[PDB]
Parts: C-alpha cells; sequence; structure tokens
RNA sequence: UUUUUUUU
RNA sequence: UUUUU
RNA sequence: UUUU
RNA sequence: UUUUUU
RNA sequence: UUUUUUUUUUU
C-alpha cells in the first residue's frame, strides 16, 4: 500500500521481537559483561603503568585513542589495578581471600567462564565518543515529556504552517564552593528566580 | 524515604540509568561553524551525544551583553 | 584580574550558571492570511485578526507581575494571547553591568623557557594584506589528490597565485611520485599515503611568507570515532617531524582539519593543541636538534578561534608546575603526612569470618505518613532539591583557589527538564512591593515554606 | 447555546446518508472546524433547518463518539497549563471556544490563551 | 492509525517513525526505464544539466 | 557558489530557477563591471 | 504503458510538449501587452460585444480599421527590465524604445517575461522530525523551505491585496 | 476558605474577576427612594463551588447616598465604598448613573 | 539520487558514513564503468595536462 | 592453583 | 562469651 | 560493634 | 577425615 | 558495596 524501504519504520521497529504466542516461548540470551574485564590483564598493567608513568605525555583520553577505550573505562582499570596489587606488595591479604559482595562474586565467574570458552580479548572494540542513532532504550525513550502527547496531529497544507511553541528552561537551584579550609566549609546558595544580582 | 532494590531472581544484571531529553526548540537552528547540530532521533541515553556538546559548549561562550503601499515597496 | 576577595570569587560563579541558562530568542515568520477563505463570514473575520495578535505576542516582553494588579493578569489571560518572552527568561540589566566590572567583557599565549619561545593562538585573516602577519612557512590542507572539487582553504591560495604558482605544484609532486614507484621496485599501494609534505616557493602569494608546504591529511568518514582520532595524530606527528629537519623555525599551520574531511571543534582542537608541545620539547628523539621553536595558529572564523582557546588552558594544566590544581579534600591531607607502623597483632579485627556480604534488611517501608514526619520534614529545611556541590579546586605549591573549574551540577525531576507554560513567581522581588507612589517598600509577612516547591 | 448541543443527536447516526439541523449563528462557526479535519463531507443551509451530510467509510461512520462538556446551565472553563494535563496521549478533537473565535485544542495551546471546552470528537475516556 | 488518517486525510504519525504511511514516494515516474536506443533523441530535447545540489549521486 | 568552465571570458551569474541575472559580452571599466554584479544579485534577493 | 518499450515511448511524448507549451505561453504574452498599447481598435470591439450580451440591438458592427502591412516580427520582441545600460542602452526596457512598464512592478516580478517557478511536490511541516523526510531539506538550515522566498508568493496570490491597488487606480481615472 | 490549589483553577479566578472591581465598585439598581438623599442599590454579586463546579448568584441590598438626588427608583447605579460610617444607614457613595427610567 | 541515500544511511559532516554513492569510492558494478570525474576542477586539470 | 566448589 | 584449625 |  | 576440580 | 577523598547515580 505504501512505499518506504529504511530501517526505522513502524514495523521495523525493534526488530527480531516476539509479537504473537512466541512471547511465552523460553529463549537463551547472551549474558552481557563490562568492557574493563573482558581485556587482557597483561595489557591492564601496562596501561597502568603508563598513567602512573606520565600523566602528562599519557593523558586520560590519550592512552584510550591506541587501544580503543573509554574516557570512562580507561577511569577503572587503573583504580582497580592499584588496590589489587597495594594488598600484594604490602603483604596484607590475597585477592581471592579479599572480602566482597555477592555482586562481585558472580562477576569474577563470568569473567574466567568468559575466557575458558573464546578467551581474553587483546584490544577493546568500542568507540570514544557516542553518536545519534535510532535505538531503543528503554520505554522513556519513544515518549515526549513536553508536551506529554504520543501521537502528533498537524494540517495537511502546501503553505508554510506557523511553527509551534518553543519550551522554556527549568530554573533550579544549586550551589557552588568558594571557601575551604580544613576547619570549615562555606558554600553560597545561588538562586537563579531573582532578578537582583548585587 | 525509600530505597528501591530488586526482590526477584534478577538480582544482579546490568542496570544502566536512563535520561530521557526531549527536542530543545522545535524551531529549525543552523549549522554551528558548519557542523550540523539538528536533531536527528527522539531517542537519547543519558550520555551526552558528541553532536548536542557542540551546542551546549557554544552557549556559555555567548556574552549577556547585545498613493497606494505598492509603489512605496518598490521605490525603497 | 585575580580576584583575591570572597566576595568577588563567589559572584563569578553565578554569572556562570545564569549565562548558561540564558537563550537569545528566534521570533518565526508567519505566514499571511489567505484572502479566499472557504469559511463563513463569520469565523473569517475572527481568524484573520487573530493572526495579527500572535504576531506581537512572540516581540512584546512582558513585565514585572508586580507592576500590574492581580485582576488585570486575570484578564489578560483571557483576552490576550501569552507572550514568548517572559519576565522570567532573560537575565536583568544588573547581570550585564556587574560583567563590565568583574572583567569579563591575542587569545592564549603558551611559553616554555628554554624549549619553546611562545605559542600564541591569535585568530585573523591569513591573507588579508608581529603577532600574526609574519613568518617563513605556510602551510596548506589539500585534498588526498592534487585537485580540490570544492570547498577548502587551499582553492582559494592556489587559484590567487595563477598558473605560475599552479606549475611549480605539479612538478613537485611528479618527481616525488615517480621517485617511490623506483625506490620500492628495485629492491623487490599504488597511490600516496597521509603524511607526506612538499615544499613550494611562494609565487606572489603573500609578501611576508617565504615558502608554502603542503601537508595531506586524510579523511573522517572512514572508520568510526576512535579510529579517525588515531588516524589524525600519526599524520601530525609525521608533519611536525619532517619540519624540524627542513629549514628555519617557523609554523604558521592555521587550522589542520578544517574544510570538507570532517572536523570536530571539540575533539579534533585537543589533538591538535596536545601535538605542539611535543614538538617544541622533542620527547620523541634521541638526538635533540632544536631547530623549530615558534608554533601558531590562525583562524577566520571567531567562533572557532574562541574554542581553540579552551584547548590551550587544558594543555597548559597537567604539563607546566605553576599551573597543577589539586582539589582540597586530597590536598590537606596530603600535607600533613606521617609515617604509620602497623604490626601483624593490630589486624586482628580487621579480618572476619563470613566470605560475603550483602543487605540483611529491606529498604521497604512500613508508614509511609509516619516515617516522613518522623525522619524526612526535621531533616528537610529547603523548598528545593538540592544536591552536593563539587569541591574546590586548589593549586599545589601556592595553595590558592583557581580561577576555571567545574561548572554548577543542576538537577531536574525524572529527567525532563522543560517548561511550556511557566508562571508567575513572586520571587523577584523578595519582601519589596510598589507603593501608589510607585517608589519601592518593604513587607512584614511568613514566608511560605513550599514556595519553591510549587511552580 | 441550547441549539449547539441538538446537533449532536442529527449527526451521530449510521443508516443515513444526511440530517436537518436547526438554523443557528455559532451552529455555522462548528461546522466549519468539523470539515476541515476531514469529519463532515459538507453542509447547506436550507433556510431555517441546515442540511449536513454524512461520511462513511466501510459501512462504520467516521464519527463514533460525541461528549457534550459545556451544557446552558454552567461553564467548563480551563487555563492553558491545564488543558494539556487533560488532553494527553489521544487523538480526540476538542472545540475550543477562545476570545480570538472558535478554534480547536491544539492551536489553543500554541496560543496559550484560556479556551472553553465546548464538546469532544472522537474522544474516549 | 491507518482508519484515521485514511478519512483525516492530515498527519497522523507517531513519535518514532517519521512519515512511514503517508509518505508515498513516485516510484513509477523518476525511476522510470530508460534504454540506450532512445537516450540520445531526448538530450537535444531536455533542459542542459547545470545545477549543483548533489555530491552522492 | 563557483563553478569552472572553459575559459573564454565568460562570466554569467544564474539563479535558483534557472535565469541569468548578469551576462558579460583606465580602472573605471573595471569597477562598473563589478558594480552591476552586485546590485543585481540583491535586487532579487533583496525584500522590502 | 506496461512493457518497458512502451514506457518509454511516453518520455518522448512528455519531453516535446513541456518544451512546445513553455514557447507558446512565453510568446502569447508578448504580443498581448503590445496590442493592449498600439492598437486602438480593440476599444470599440470590446463595447460592442459587451452591450450586444444583454440584447441584439445594442450591438453594432464598427469599422475597426484599413488593412495595412507589417512586420510581424515586432510583436514578438523579447522584453526586459534591467538596470545595466554602461552598453549603450543594452536593454532599455522593452525594446529600445516600446512601451515601459511602472517602477512598482519591480517588487514581485522582476523581470517581465514568464518564467517557470520550482514549485515543491511534497507538503512542508513544522516539527523536526518530520522535515528530515521532506526531499528538500538542506542541512545547513534545518528548514525544507525559503521564508524569503515563499513571502513573496504568498503576496502575489491574495485577492484582499489586489482590490486595494485595483481601487486606487479606478479613483484615479474617474477623477482624473 | 478556599485552598492553595483551589486559587489556580479557571473556574474560580474568573469568578473573582467578575466580583472584582475598581475601587471596589459594585453594580446595582437601586429599589428604594423614600428618605431624603437616600437610595438603596441592590447589587449581585457570584460565587463558585469546588464540589459540583457551579457558580450561583445571590443578591446583596445596601444602602448608598446621593448628592443631587438624581437616581430614581429602578435605575442601575454605581456604588463605591468608603472608610468610616455615616448616619444609621447610609454606607456608600454614588459616582454616576448607566440607566435612567422614565419618570 | 542523493535524498534516497541520505535516508538508507545518515551521513554528513562530523559522522562516520559508510561512503556507498561517493564519488570516491569503488563499488561492484555489474558491468565496467568510468570514475565519476564531474566533481573535479576544469581549471586545474587543463593546466595540469600539458 | 588461592585452606576453589563448600554452607554458625 | 571465646577465637589464625 | 564484624568502628564505643 | 570424604568427592570433584585452569 | 570506592586503600591513600571529606568527591562518586557504587549495584
Amino acid at each position: 500500500q505504501n512505499r518506504f524501504p529504511v530501517l526505522n519504520t513502524a514495523e521495523n521497529f525493534r526488530y527480531w521481537k516476539d509479537r504473537g504466542l512466541d512471547r511465552l516461548l523460553p529463549r537463551v540470551f547472551p549474558l552481557k559483561l563490562p568492557a574493563h574485564r573482558r581485556v587482557d590483564p597483561l595489557l591492564r598493567e601496562y596501561i597502568f603503568f603508563l598513567h602512573s608513568m606520565d600523566p602528562a605525555r599519557f593523558s586520560i583520553r590519550k592512552l584510550g585513542e591506541r587501544y580503543g577505550l573509554k574516557e570512562r573505562t580507561v577511569e577503572l582499570i587503573c583504580r582497580e589495578f592499584s588496590v589489587a596489587e597495594f594488598l600484594r606488595r604490602t603483604e596484607l591479604a590475597t585477592p581471592y581471600t579479599r572480602r566482597v559482595s555477592r555482586e562481585k562474586a558472580v562477576l569474577r565467574m563470568k569473567e574466567a567462564l568468559f575466557s575458558l570458552k573464546l578467551g581474553y580479548d587483546q584490544l577493546g572494540d568500542e568507540d570514544l565518543d557516542e553518536q545519534e542513532e535510532h535505538e531503543f532504550r528503554g520505554f522513556r525513550s519513544t515518549q515526549d515529556w513536553i508536551q506529554r502527547q504520543n501521537i502528533e496531529v498537524e494540517m495537511m497544507s502546501a503553505f508554510p504552517l506557523p511553527a509551534k511553541r518553543n519550551p522554556l528552561p527549568k530554573r533550579v537551584d544549586v550551589d557552588v564552593t568558594v571557601h575551604n579550609t580544613p576547619k570549615l566549609k562555606v558554600m553560597n546558595w545561588i538562586d537563579p528566580n531573582d532578578k537582583v544580582v548585587f | 524515604a525509600h530505597n528501591p532494590l530488586p526482590r526477584r531472581y534478577p538480582l544482579y544484571k546490568h542496570r544502566t540509568l536512563f535520561l530521557p531529553l526531549s527536542l530543545p526548540s522545535y524551531s529549525p537552528q543552523p549549522a554551528i561553524s558548519g557542523v550540523a547540530v539538528a536533531p536527528l532521533t527522539i531517542t537519547t541515553n543519558a550520555a551526552q551525544l558528541p553532536r548536542t556538546l557542540l551546542l551546549q559548549s557554544a552557549v556559555r561562550q555567548l556574552r549577556p551583553l547585545s498613493s497606494s503601499w505598492l509603489a512605496s515597496l518598490a521605490t525603497s | 584580574r585575580k580576584l583575591r576577595l570572597h566576595q568577588e570569587r563567589a559572584s563569578r560563579g553565578h554569572i556562570e550558571y545564569l549565562r548558561q541558562l540564558e537563550r537569545p530568542p528566534t521570533p518565526s515568520p508567519f505566514p499571511l492570511p489567505p484572502s479566499p477563505s472557504p469559511s463563513s463570514p463569520a469565523s473569517a473575520a475572527a481568524a484573520k485578526a487573530a493572526a495579527f495578535a500572535e504576531q506581537a505576542a512572540a516581540q512584546t516582553p512582558e513585565p514585572s507581575v508586580l507592576v500590574r494588579s492581580a485582576e488585570e493578569w486575570i484578564k489578560r489571560d483571557f483576552f490576550f494571547p501569552l507572550s514568548h518572552q517572559p519576565d522570567t527568561a532573560t537575565a536583568g540589566e544588573a547581570a550585564r553591568a556587574l560583567e563590565r566590572e568583574l572583567g569579563l567583557s591575542l587569545l592564549q599565549q603558551i611559553e616554555l623557557p628554554g624549549f619553546g619561545e611562545i605559542n600564541v593562538v591569535h585568530g585573523d585573516l591569513l591573507s588579508g594584506s608581529e603577532g600574526n602577519v609574519l613568518a617563513a612557512d605556510a602551510m596548506l590542507v589539500p585534498v588526498p589528490p592534487n585537485f580540490l572539487p570544492y570547498r577548502g582553504f587551499g582553492l582559494e591560495v592556489l587559484e590567487r597565485g595563477g598558473p605560475a604558482l599552479q606549475k611549480a605544484a605539479f612538478v613537485e609532486v611528479k618527481r616525488k611520485l615517480q621517485q617511490r614507484e623506483v625506490a620500492r621496485d628495485l629492491l623487490s599501494e599504488g597511490g600516496l599515503d597521509p603524511g607526506d609534505l612538499l615544499l613550494t616557493p611562494t609565487f606572489g602569494v603573500c609578501p611576508r611568507v617565504s615558502l608554502l608546504a603542503f601537508l595531506v591529511t586524510p579523511y573522517y568518514w572512514q572508520g568510526n570515532s576512535t579510529e579517525a582520532a588515531r588516524r589524525l595524530r600519526f599524520t601530525m606527528r609525521r608533519a611536525l617531524d619532517d619540519l624540524n629537519r627542513q629549514g628555519p623555525g617557523s609554523l604558521l599551520l592555521p587550522f589542520v582539519g578544517i574544510g570538507l574531511y570532517g572536523y570536530e571543534p571539540r575533539g579534533a582542537a585537543e589533538i591538535l593543541v596536545e601535538s605542539a608541545v611535543e614538538q617544541l620539547l622533542q620527547v620523541d628523539a634521541v638526538d635533540p636538534n632544536y631547530t623549530l621553536r615558534k608554533i601558531t595558529f590562525v583562524d577566520r572564523d571567531a567562533t572557532n578561534a574562541a574554542l581553540l582557546a579552551e584547548a590551550a588552558q587544558a594543555a597548559k594544566r597537567a604539563w607546566l608546575p605553576e599551573h597543577q590544581v589539586v582539589p582540597a579534600p586530597v590536598y590537606w591531607s596530603q600535607k600533613q603526612r606521617r609515617l604509620l607502623d602497623v604490626t601483624d597483632g593490630m589486624l586482628m579485627f580487621c579480618r572476619k569470618h563470613t566470605r560475603l556480604s550483602f543487605k540483611k534488611h529491606h529498604g521497604v517501608i512500613r508508614r509511609q505518613k509516619t516515617h516522613y514526619f518522623s525522619n524526612v520534614r526535621p531533616f528537610l529545611w529547603r523548598s528545593s532539591r538540592v544536591l552536593e556541590p563539587p569541591p574546590l579546586l586548589l593549586y599545589r605549591h601556592s595553595g590558592k583557589p583557581a580561577d576555571w573549574q567545574l561548572p554548577a551540577r543542576p538537577f531536574y525531576r525524572q529527567g525532563v527538564s522543560g517548561l511550556l507554560f511557566p508562571p508567575r513567581l513572586r520571587r523577584g522581588f523578595p519582601s519589596m512591593r510598589v507603593n501608589s507612589k510607585g517608589q519601592f517598600v518593604g513587607v512584614n509577612k511568613m514566608p511560605y515554606i513550599a514556595e519553591k516547591a510549587q511552580p | 447555546m441550547q441549539r449547539a448541543c441538538e446537533m449532536v443527536v442529527s449527526l451521530l447516526r449510521v443508516d443515513a446518508l444526511s440530517q436537518r439541523c436547526p438554523f443557528h449563528v455559532l451552529n455555522v462557526q462548528i461546522l466549519d472546524l468539523l470539515q476541515r479535519e476531514g469529519l463532515i463531507r459538507g453542509f447547506k443551509v436550507d433556510g431555517t433547518k441546515i442540511d449536513i451530510l454524512l461520511k462513511h467509510y466501510k459501512g462504520a461512520p467516521v464519527i463514533r463518539n460525541i461528549r457534550v462538556v459545556s451544557k446552558p446551565s454552567r461553564d467548563i472553563w480551563l487555563t492553558p497549563h491545564e488543558l494539556k494535563f487533560r488532553t494527553r496521549f489521544n487523538t480526540g478533537l476538542w472545540i475550543m471556544q477562545t476570545s480570538c473565535g472558535v478554534i480547536s485544542h491544539r492551536d489553543c495551546l500554541r496560543m496559550g490563551i484560556g479556551g472553553k471546552m465546548l464538546m469532544a470528537i472522537n474522544n474516549g475516556y | 492509525r491507518t482508519l484515521a488518517n485514511a478519512t483525516g486525510q492530515k498527519y497522523d504519525l507517531l513519535v518514532a517513525p517519521g512519515e512511514h504511511w503517508m509518505h508515498w514516494p513516485d516510484r513509477w515516474f523518476r525511476p522510470i526505464s530508460t534504454e540506450y536506443a532512445r537516450m540520445l533523441e531526448r538530450i537535444k530535447k531536455k533542459r542542459p544539466p547545470s545545477y549543483r545540489r548533489g555530491f552522492r549521486a | 557558489a563557483l563553478r569552472q568552465e572553459a575559459g573564454e571570458g565568460l562570466l554569467k551569474i544564474f539563479r535558483d530557477d534557472g535565469m541569468a541575472v548578469f551576462v558579460k559580452d583606465t580602472a573605471l571599466a573595471k569597477r562598473e563591471a563589478g558594480r552591476a554584479a552586485v546590485q543585481s544579485i540583491l535586487l532579487a534577493c533583496g525584500v522590502a | 504503458p506496461f512493457t518497458l518499450q512502451g514506457d518509454c515511448r511516453k518520455q518522448i511524448l512528455e519531453a516535446v510538449e513541456d518544451r512546445l507549451v513553455q514557447e507558446a505561453l512565453q510568446l502569447e504574452l508578448r504580443a498581448a501587452l503590445r496590442l493592449l498599447a498600439w492598437s486602438t481598435d480593440t476599444i470599440d470591439g470590446l463595447r460592442s460585444e459587451c452591450a450586444g450580451r444583454l440584447n441584439p440591438e445594442y450591438a453594432y458592427r464598427p469599422q475597426w480599421k484599413q488593412s495595412q502591412r507589417f512586420h510581424k516580427e515586432s510583436y514578438l520582441t523579447p522584453l526586459q527590465d534591467f538596470f545595466p545600460t554602461i552598453s549603450s542602452s543594452r536593454d532599455a526596457a522593452s525594446h529600445r524604445a516600446g512601451p515601459h512598464i511602472s517602477p512598482s512592478c519591480a517588487y514581485f516580478f522582476p523581470t517581465p517575461e514568464f518564467t517557470v517557478t520550482p514549485r515543491t511536490f511534497f507538503p512542508l511541516s513544522a516539527h523536526p522530525l518530520i522535515r528530515r523526510i521532506h526531499p528538500d531539506f538542506d542541512e545547513e538550515t534545518g528548514n525544507d523551505h525559503n521564508p524569503y522566498a515563499m513571502h513573496k508568493l504568498q503576496m502575489q496570490w491574495n485577492h484582499s491585496l489586489f482590490i486595494q491597488e485595483r481601487m486606487q487606480a479606478l479613483r484615479h481615472f474617474r477623477n482624473v | 476558605h478556599y485552598k492553595t490549589w483551589q486559587r489556580n483553577t479557571a473556574g474560580y479566578l474568573r469568578t473573582f474577576m467578575r466580583n472584582k472591581l475598581p475601587n471596589n465598585e459594585m453594580i446595582g439598581y437601586v429599589i428604594n427612594d423614600k428618605h431624603p438623599k437616600s437610595i438603596r442599590v441592590a447589587c449581585d454579586r457570584f460565587m463558585y463551588v469546588m464540589r459540583y463546579k457551579k457558580t450561583f448568584r445571590y443578591t446583596k441590598k445596601v444602602w448608598a447616598h446621593d448628592e443631587e438626588s438624581e437616581a430614581r427608583l429602578g435605575d442601575v447605579v454605581r456604588i463605591q465604598p468608603l472608610g468610616y460610617r455615616i448616619g444609621p444607614w447610609k454606607n456608600y457613595v454614588l459616582v454616576r448613573v448607566l440607566h435612567k427610567e422614565p419618570r | 539520487t542523493q535524498y534516497i541515500l541520505n535516508q538508507l544511511d545518515p551521513g554528513g559532516a562530523g559522522r562516520n558514513c559508510s561512503g556507498i554513492g561517493r564519488p570516491d569510492v569503488r563499488l561492484p558494478l555489474a558491468k565496467p564503468a568510468a570514475p565519476s570525474t564531474t566533481h573535479l576542477p576544469r581549471h586545474l586539470v587543463q593546466i595540469a595536462r600539458h
């Protein structure tokens, strides 16, 4: 009835989804795992070393570009590596006997099993910067919270139609730091709604 | 006065934070320094996209400071 | 400059936050009503009049709420449309006046004693016809091939020079191309490689320029963003390296990456700046050969120029000891350092029996009202939800607060930060009103506890 | 105002082609807005009564539900910020009576003026 | 949507997709077939190509 | 924009609809040639 | 057409038809303006037929005018309104010494010749999401139409504006 | 008494505007003009109901004062309040007369 | 043609495109064809040919 | 590869 | 309460 | 108190 | 106290 | 449930 060969149509939205009797059918799905753990442990040591050696030449952003790592992911590698080494050199406790919540214990098992089947990743595979793309991220993505409407209705006419009312930013209160001392911390309360600045 | 947490089988899984962000303005905006800053899709995650980071960066740079009728139209 | 008083620094943050929220207006054009309207005469007359009201609605900012009586407001809402520029949209004259005195109303200079002379980022015209109109080696960023389809800074340069300059360009590339083929054949990718340089004497392009280099640049659409950045760094480093043992030290690289190959003022900017510093110091060199001691950047675009300046600031940080910032919470800890001796017997209570740990008490609230009036209301003294502000950054050596720091952290409910019909708040003149005479007078009343919580 | 509420009974018919309606000044203006949206094929003033045609598609009519909000005995008014809450996530048609003539609910929010909800077309709960 | 749009003859699109049911590109006018035997005859009769609005063509 | 063509002393400025607004066949002659071009584009572009 | 061979033939007919109509309309306007400004016998004919519609008794046959030889070329000469005249009156309005147009006609139509406008073939929209689907949508401005170009188009097709202009001319003719 | 959320609804705001006049002025018709330089003005007010969302009307008869005694029975006039008490019944002052009944 | 390709693959300034349809790209065409030399300048090519 | 699966 | 089997 |  | 086990 | 932080949408 209509021609639209693209991948952002109503029917093409959320491809490979159960629409019918297949919703109740059990299906296995891949297990997610953070990128900072899938990398080769060997490379983590190397990356940490560089960071700790010369932060100027080896910045947080430049270091992650060569190995293809995000600015946030590379930060955790140094932080997690530091603590592991600190307890070994100082002869405090072994990493295996370290106390940690159950959420991390299950994560460690997955990391070991991930490599035992496929293997560790020699180089990360992720983009440093994001990209505006059409994807389904939760139920709050395909909804307009400003006008609170799902279906947009407009008049059909060839002539220029009047534009819609643009929204205004929401003014909220914030706090800033002016003077900081060991025995006292002074702060300032900002009120954007005040006409007189002074 | 509440502490949400899972109470079911799926107690340990990736729970990414989502920050819905609708269109900032419906008017047609021009390209800043030749780089287009128009909205492509309405789905936006919490992480700021590089395209949007350019518009907000330049916003802070702008300082707050700064007879007949037909015959007349052609004459001017 | 160098605001030492606490009051001056406190007011600086207020202006920065207000500037971000301020957005210039954008009046949209309105179409003319159609004369051959098929509607009935009664509706046609009303529609024609309504069109004019909308035009003035978006071009007539409203005054303060306190100006007119309450009654007046109610009648206007039901008689005229709502203006698009409310009193609580843009800042008043007070904010503009303050910036004049504070000093917020030649851009950057990175100077290193011993290695590099100066690094000026002055932005102006190159071929308009000293800081930025005297050098001896001009740069160019043409397309991979030797023919510019459209756009590009080099398109103008080549045409300006006329056939005299063009002839020299085609001869130099021909010889270089042939040399590569023979060298790669006798000893044992038939095109050019990104990172090559070519020399071309000036032919009247600019009296104040001696040489004119030709450095090829790659594209941006190839690969992802992570791969694109890696490619640009390789070309920059190779270009700079070759230039060193070429001639006198005077670089006039206007702006690399701009044109038609894809550019990013945010990301691309940092690459360039960061690269310049290394060249000067010659880090990647076993045998130091100081030849190049002058690097400058020239940009025509005002917008771009401003952005470039920002990059400079970041570059200066973490490199020079005089501009090394440090958070206050960790700065004081680092000063009062001590050596603590811990024996084996002091860690007896540190160890625990259970291996794993988790929450042993669900956070499920039992009484919503009883708990709220016992542990929520007493601990809440503000009508707005404000999170903990970021820490203050201080210097390492001098131990004084710096000027540039992190911005504010505004909070929004449910992520949405857009209001279509903002109301007229009464917070514009706290404890102040208008008298019959027109003068400003105060009031004596208890403030509403939920004033800011009822937008 | 009473004659305005008498149009829903005549226009809400399945097995019919054209229905009469009392002539009124306000009623004429209402039909103009509906025709723009494509709900009424056409109408003609036959003197003391107005003949209005009915639109059908695959048997069923285009109009399936009519709700009268305003009544002669009272008056419903909503502020510009309150109409959005009422009307949200729907395809319905609300007739708004503003000072500058009569317009639909979509245009009322654009101008930001306080209208008056008269009737509802193709509205659910 | 398909019901209301047919009778409403007005924009009845969703939020995520863009003009999926209303957009009807002319697939029988622009992509019309052309043979090499009759192409030479239309070159001298049609407007000469003098424009610049397409790079990826 | 700028479009190159075989060098024959030609200088024509076309519009969006495909209509020419300026067709070309001591220093006074050079100045007059450029004066006619600046005003020609503004005549059909300016809105009073 | 249904076959490839039959479909190709339709293109030839559409190409020649589009060109013939453009030439016919262009020449039709040229002869219409010159005839009304030179031929004086057209006034009698218009009144004779107008008065005869009500009743044949009011219809009269005018004498027209004696036949005379003509070049049958002056009525199809191009006409333009261009200011550059450094080439010894290159254009000088319609023809070298033909009738001129009023200065007020330089606002809507910059040239008296009948041209073709590039009318769009898809509906416009205001939402940013819908504008991206329009074929004629440039990324350098974010809009699917040129406000300056569309501003003049609406003024041309306006009965209210034309009535005021027509009324002003009528008063001048009647008074003086 | 009205709640905080009841002072922003269109129903209450519209009723308020009708009742509200410059200088707290009122509109009413005279019903008694027997005593010298005295006229009883009957004013009509309005009120809003937040339960059924309906507005009713209730008459408010008040006494006024006239200098020239121009007003007569059955004539709509305008009244203005005053910050004192004059006479046993007199509580208002006349400004003008809108309509006049024949004799 | 340009508009059709834009919808099928979003690509412009500051975005990573697939390079499909651009003049400077190799495609698996059914039959041999010459490159798209229309976008190249005419002044620089003529002077360079000699 | 750690008193790992394994549990006051 | 007690505590490296 | 597996921080009084 | 046993069984299993990158 | 963050070694050197009093910062952290930790999960």
